[PDB]
């Protein structure tokens, strides 16, 4: 699981050396800034259950062609199972909040990205556009602060160039 | 690899709960004391060469019987081992202490540690000597109660960190024997 | 020649990848903390005409046989060069002061440490008792602050635990 | 590699001089504007699928000469060559933009470039069309005067950054040619 | 460019020997099966400018949402090069017939295709549409026989099972 | 490896006996039925990815207990691994189909395999569950028994070619055992 | 044991994909000429006892000076042993007539054949003399046909050529 | 790499043209007669190491200058080499006729060659012998006009197959030069 | 590796005691027959492949249950091997010979040797033949005592070579056991 | 080209290190025995047109049906040109003498040994016979010394352990 | 070990060839030679509880300021580890001498040297000082031979010029 | 490689001429003063590192223009690079005069070497300052003529000696030019 801190020991692995001042820094930064970025989680978590419903229901405003079978949104259960998979999205995107590296990314979501739903037979255009939404849908001086949240903006933007 | 901030994550979807306000009073005062963990680390940096010379020194103070000709480490070439084999995990453990986790040695320096060294013939009492007086010198060096080697920090309280090193150095004295 | 910024911009190599926020906060603890180190190196340069004359003077005092030959200082020719080395040595302190990372210390002054004087026949005893002498030598209070001191201790103890 | 901390040493060392109160001005007004570069470099990072989109797709809007068929770049293996041939210099101009120095192109991705890509039979008025093309959406990217990407800021002045990110731009479109 | 005679001349090298009849009844398949492939490349040149205007139209209606820009075929612009890009699929499937070998799906098309379209935000979803309508969408008995209609099938199935 | 037409050689010189007009009738019956293979296997190859992504979903269908959050297989790493875990035996299971012979699974795939997956902690039961389900699907797949997946052949007995792929899959399933 | 069909598997292999018409040719070629193949081993079982004292026995007539010791023919158990060695040679070449590839030759006659009676101390001379009587040794119209008897005849001269 | 069925898409896809009925009638005339070529190329395979023997032997026979003592090639170890630097030339001038194509050999084995012959020190005049004097016997070995070496084929004309390989050895005696 | 000049050592630090005129006896009239060891050892390296040849061919005399079809050892690629696992320990035993010490085997080529051997199923009564009759035939050949190969030599006793060689024979031969 | 000095100057190589006595004792069995070397190849030059007609000739005893032509010896030119051949080999046996080591009889004779003259079509047990009429065709107290004769059969004798 | 027998051997697996006269007249070199070196050894055995008085005790001579804790030679325990170990000091070079070659230089006292007291903090200057009393500390008329004593000072000055 | 006693037989070869009683008095000559070739190569071997510190601090002496700041060689890595680039060739001029032949440096150390020094930028009048006076210490040094090194031998002459390093020195001094 991919970290700032883990990137400086494997740095000190690749080196096979001492922590240094390569390390002694990059910590008292999340002194200002993990502190900086807590704050969003908890409204991330009261949420969870709302974002849902905005986002997956503007990509079936989106995309609403999914009637006939052999298709993806045949029937109701695959789309309460969009439901079930864009929950566990916001998730990791507190997940990869909280820790502040790609791990939880890139290990987590983007290991398997490329051709699991090529052939599961699903887009990630959708998986896109739903995020697409919630670009510029947050609010920096009240949903929460300008310090936080065009980082959270370029943690999911992140995740889209890397689901593009 | 894995971190204090990474191990609230693998339980959080272990319940597939959230990581946020329950854990949260850990999160902060983790990095209120992130200057108190790089007042320990510098120390540590400081007398590296000297930690480990005290260690194998002391190791020929009250045993002879490694350097008893004939015996298992009497050589330069094993004294260059536990050189390395001193320092190396002296930088693991600092490893572990400034990820603030214990996920840094088992997977990382003791996969099967034991069994190659006794592939190798090491002998166990040895060992529990080596890391056992660099624990009781590391918790000596964390805090300025040396000789004279004073430097300079903010006073207080410490002795968290004294318990988190401790906590490390059973870890790997426990997966040493 | 490693710094920090080296540092990361080869885990972007090894990565290959994107620069994250394992980038992104490395640099602004350089705002806080090189600002908080840059001005000890003015006095270093403005002590650097007599802090040899006090170290390898107490070299001497600490080694003083010198006067036989087929050994290291048995003219005084080899004297002012023992001063021109270490003018060299706080010369590198100073360089490994304003990079941060150890570069200067490691490419620079440990490239070609542990044989040279060896079969030049120079022991690196005086070596690290000169830098031994500047141990705790240095006013947090008075000299600097105590926010830069400390490290530009362990920047030359670094150099001795390489050194041993 | 190399850094703007690193080549303040670099000429230092080259004078035997100090480091220290004389380029010192730059110095601090380096670090005071790094939130600005930070305020810069997370818009570089946010349309960057969209930066080479934007490129590959206007190289074919004002020129058809490499989709000719029989032509240069005609295949969609060239086209993901372009891919990476477009996208990893432009992770190399965030890398010289996060340094603040151009030290980290030419040692690293023109290793003599345009010589191997003569071997391929690259030409170069495609060449200085991509990166020119590329230089004035950059301009345009690191400013809020997108269609509507309107990211929030503190708003002020930052043209030394297009100052910047040109004089990088212009580096690698000389050593391309 | 792979054939299955590169394929068993590759074999003799990564033997590094000589050619025994690991070639030499491959060739022969090629005097019966060759011979029974050519004939369907005349009425596909033939139907070449008519198998778009079914396929990419069919495609117009599974994806008919394209008028709002950020999305792809937001102007008639890029419907016709929709046209030319179908264009040089079929022409493909023309040529890795008349080679057998899956070089010219392999290097041609399928060297830049998990990632390429991604990045250029275009799902495959009606790039495997558009042949899934040319699946069975052939006649054994009267277009051609039931010799090479299959295996026609065959090359351009194993197409989209490359795109999937 | 080895193939039908070999371990007809391998028993012959294990006897030294003649390979010849003994089991020439199963021969030259073998290859009778050579463009039946070919008939049979280019429905294999028809729907691969909807092979294995009817197999995963089946299995998250009857099973959600790998889907458990803190399970064996409930991160999309380990279903990109039961992407691969299913598709390269398909692949090896249809070698096992064109080569006529079953030398190609345990040499080659199952290499002492179960023995790493309780090394990685695979349960068995998750196992059978996927390989019995692909069984049945495969041997409703190389006949026109689809939805409506109808493709055209000639039409006849061919359920010697399903007693085939059945032995096959009860190999690999006795051998994940 | 190479045939033609181990070695599609195994470029299937140096692929790592799936069989195409690489496969599928290779085999239709085996339904004509491995039909057309078979034909001449039930009289090359029926010759087995007496083309080792034509053969074997013109080699004497070649080489003839075998009375002396340290040499190879000294006593007749040599002879029959002999006799002994080319009966399992037209075994091999039984056996790598009905395989087709020349795995058979190779790892079965061929690994070891450089360097084996070299230190054994036996010249393959009259191993390629044997078989050079056996070359044009075969009829056409009147033995067999003239559509494998070729075959036959680049069956074991191929063993020659890999015996020189 | 490339061959007679490669470079007809090569030139189509040079003009975006078919392949198909316009060059048609050579291909399957190609394959009219690949018995021809099959009942080629088993007489060359036949006598090989005789082939490279009668060209070594010739190339002593009318020259001498070869074995002249401090001469180019006089040394067991340099006729090891045109052991090899024949017979592997041999084994390609045989794959270009097995590909029907001559584009198997200079970017195969002469990527440069008589450069770094020359940098060997080797004489073209000894080369151009050993290529012309296996040129004339390799069109007496693919008919039948051998000593007594007269295996049986179905009669007919084959010389489209002399001029085949004939094309193929002056475009090695060319590349040579 | 060791020596008899090393082995001397290995004892005498193991008592930290002299090396010195206490085995010095057995030292100098260990080099005053070196010649003789020279004398025994080129008749060894005489006719190593004789000797190999005449090992495998009594192996084929009275035991043809090797090259029984389907057998063990009734291949020429096995043939070549013990070609091979003939040869090289009579290079090992040369090599324990010119040492004059037996440290030169289980460390070199014994490295749990018949365990690999029983991995490639080789049978031990066929071992046990065959270094068996190479003992007895190099104990034959260190004499000359041979047919008529009868080398001249400065003749006396040498039997305290022959008791060197059975010493090193019998190390191997239960080494294998 | 391969002596005993070649040998310890590349273990001085592999080692990497310093001529220790490692050598320094191998040049001086030099000053007794390569003394005790020389005195033969005065002979060897002196016979050197004779031992040809004995050897080549009782080959032509031992080998003498080379009338019929596809063999070696079907005219006179083929022998003559052994004449020249065996020239060459006692010619190199006089260089391997003077060297010591085995070098120009290894990248000068066995570099092309195993495989030469089997794509030439001769044998090398006539190879081995004439130097095997050599074997103890010598005399130690008559001849020369019996301090470098039996080295010398050693010499020619590795040669056929080579060749065979 | 290394000896030079031990590199003739590990040549012949250089080389994986046979033994020849590479080997066959080093070892006649120590018929004369280690014949002519082992007569030392008995009065280096004789002297080794006297050599080091003088010795080290020079090297006080040359080194007195050790009274000073953060030294070496801060108590007497310390001065009687150095007699132990230069008694292993003259132990080994006596190991040295009766092998010939510089495998117990090289594995058991080279192998950790450059670094080993560098980091244990004590100068090999004092190591190399007291052996350069033991340069021309030798006798060739009067202590033992001049075939021997140079032999045995190259001994222990191949270790200071690894020393150094 | 190559020796004295394999240059003899390079030219006798390109004659096809004996090799024999016509060089056989510079033969005999040439292994009469072996002893005194050794009694020349331990003095070398004895002060190897002192011959290197003579050269680089002599090399500091009457130059400082290398010492200089931004000069070609002054730094430690680059005083290191002398060290080997000093060491290794006293190491081949060591191995030139055991061979007593120079066919060990320009194939060996020398392929090129000036070629890539000038791309490394070094500076040929350092380099030839460095050869001659390591050239003129050397001669003192194979000679008796040392400040107190007085290594004893025979006495007598021993000049052909110092024609013979001298020979390789200006070998190696013009193949650097």
């Amino acid at each position: 699981m991919k970290s700032v801190i883990t990137t400086v020991v494997s740095a000190a692995d690749a080196a096979g050396r001492f922590p240094s001042n390569s390390d002694l820094e990059s910590i008292q930064g999340n002194i200002q800034r993990s502190a900086a970025r807590l704050e969003a989680a908890e409204k991330l978590a009261g949420n969870h259950e709302a974002v849902v419903k905005e986002a997956g229901d503007a990509c079936f405003a989106k995309y609403a062609y999914l009637k006939n079978p052999g298709e993806a949104g045949e029937n109701q259960e695959k789309i309460n199972k969009c439901y079930r998979d864009v929950d566990h999205y916001m998730r990791l995107v507190n997940y990869c909040l909280v820790v502040g590296g790609t791990g939880p990314l890139d290990e987590w979501g983007i290991a398997g990205a490329r051709e699991v739903y090529r052939t599961l037979n699903l887009p990630t255009s959708a998986y896109v556009a739903s995020i697409a939404y919630t670009r510029d849908r947050l609010c920096v001086p009240r949903d929460m602060s300008a310090q936080a949240g065009v980082e959270f903006s370029a943690y999911l933007d992140y995740l889209i160039n890397a689901l593009s | 690899m894995l971190d204090a901030f990474s191990r609230v994550v693998v339980n959080s979807d272990a319940k597939a709960a959230y990581v946020g306000g329950s854990d949260l009073q850990a999160l902060k005062s983790f990095i209120a004391d992130g200057n108190k963990r790089l007042d320990a680390v510098n120390s540590i940096v400081s007398n590296a060469s000297c930690m480990v010379s005290d260690a194998v020194s002391g190791m020929i103070c009250e045993n002879p019987g490694l350097i008893s000709p004939g015996g298992n480490c009497y050589t330069n070439r094993r004294m260059a081992a536990c050189l390395r084999d001193g320092e190396i995990i002296l930088r693991y453990v600092s490893y572990a202490l400034l990820a603030g986790d214990a996920s840094v040695l088992e997977d990382r320096c003791l996969n099967g540690l034991k069994e190659t060294y006794i592939a190798l013939g090491v002998p166990t009492n040895s060992s529990i000597r080596a890391v056992s007086i660099m624990k009781a010198q590391a918790v000596a060096f964390i805090t300025n109660t040396a000789t004279e080697r004073k430097m300079s920090f903010a006073a207080g309280d410490c002795t968290s960190l004294a318990s988190e090193v401790a906590s490390y150095f059973d870890r790997v004295g426990a997966a040493i024997s």
